[PDB]
């Protein structure tokens, strides 16, 4: 479903950004 | 504005307060690198 | 009222208490993203 | 098994709904 | 008597209450969703 | 393995039955 | 005594217990079912 | 590797013997 | 990648060793 | 010396004692099985 | 996405590098 | 220097540090041998 409204952050172990964020 | 690659290595905190300061709308959706999407 | 797209983002409890209110009947079940089903 | 009661809600880390809930 | 589908959504010790009931030699097994079998 | 005694239970994060437990 | 049919439902100790009785020698390994071996 | 020394016990969440115990 | 000064264990969920150790 | 067979069933602390005894230089990486290599 | 600037590290269950790290 | 084979068996403090001292610019991902890139 791509959401224009939505960001899906997805986080190391550590949660740092793991890989660039993009909406959808 | 659809992508934030200045964003890599900082943490979650600091993630939300960018990308809500560019889209105020957004929807923060938190999951492990890796998670089948 | 087949679909709640109104509550991604959203908790588990808010969107507990609306999916209720507009399906009495529902069985509520609570699963990480990517659960292959 | 299409089960017109059942709700299933798919969270993310935090608990936030990730994924637009569905009867089924 | 093969299946239950009026415990979706119960919890498992109400599941196992029901099942016992009717079913006095089930061997009672405990998985997350998804599990592969 | 069949086995006709044997009940698995599938849940989900809270302990709830998330399919239709049958025998087996 | 290559299986233990009788053992599905009881518990790890339990298990142990039963199978170094008929297999002294037996090494025993304890895995989340659904493991990939 | 077929192990004739060895019993692998596949668990359930409570810990439970899930599976018929084979040696291997 | 082959390393001949590594060696991996693969651990139960005891911690015990589950198969049997290698280089590589 | 590329394989510990004597090794399997016993803990992690054991093994690394063994291993590190017959390989000085080895470097212990321990895994959970099934993880993907 | 090759990434010049960053540097994936994959951990064992004791946090010690598993594999090479590199750059990507 | 895009490889650090000398890193393998070493805490992740320990590589935090090197790679630091060799590419400054770096931005460490700490991720489970096994996570699907």
């Amino acid at each position: 479903e791509y959401r224009i409204d939505r960001v899906r952050l997805f986080v190391d172990k550590l949660d740092n950004i793991a890989q660039v964020p993009r909406v959808g | 504005k659809t992508e934030w690659p200045e964003l890599v290595g900082k943490s979650v905190e600091e993630a939300k307060k960018v990308i809500l300061q560019d889209k105020p709308e957004a929807q923060i959706i938190v999951l492990p690198v890796g998670t089948i999407v």
